[PDB]
């Protein structure tokens, strides 16, 4: 009862919105997005900014507040920051890959302001009975 | 020690 919480699994399906699958190039080196979260299973990575000249920005069908569920068969789904940054700082200029990711969750709360454990609290989250 | 924190991840 009361589940006012966000869920979690690590359904994409679970995730509210919509669910899209959108290409990334990889461009000047990496993406050009900002994504605070990845720390473990339970936590998964969302955007919280898509930096201007990235790819999210440019091709449009990715903004601010996509959650990111995998890319390009990789389960970064719950990656863990270390591991999810070693990819994403790794790439070339010049690739590609397929995200995996909804959006539907609203920026809230600034995860862009330090000094506590970042848990934004996202609004149009179900809170049922 | 704090788990319960996304990360800044600019890629």
């Amino acid at each position: 009862g009361a589940m006012g919480k966000p869920f979690f699994t690590r359904n994409p399906s679970e995730l509210k919105g919509k669910f899209i699958h959108t290409k990334l190039r990889k461009s000047s080196r990496g993406f050009g997005f900002t994504v605070v979260g990845g720390d473990e299973p339970d936590e998964f990575l969302q955007i919280k900014s898509l930096v201007l000249d990235g790819p999210a920005a440019l091709d449009g069908k990715m903004e601010t507040g996509d959650v990111i569920v995998s890319v390009n068969d990789t389960c970064v789904l719950g990656h863990t920051h270390a591991q999810v940054v070693k990819i994403f700082q790794s790439i070339p200029i010049g690739a590609s890959v397929d995200l995996e990711l909804c959006r539907g969750y609203p920026l809230p709360f600034d995860p862009d302001d330090p000094n506590t454990s970042l848990v934004t609290s996202v609004a149009i989250l179900d809170k049922e009975p | 020690r704090s788990s319960r924190t996304r990360r800044e991840t600019q890629v």
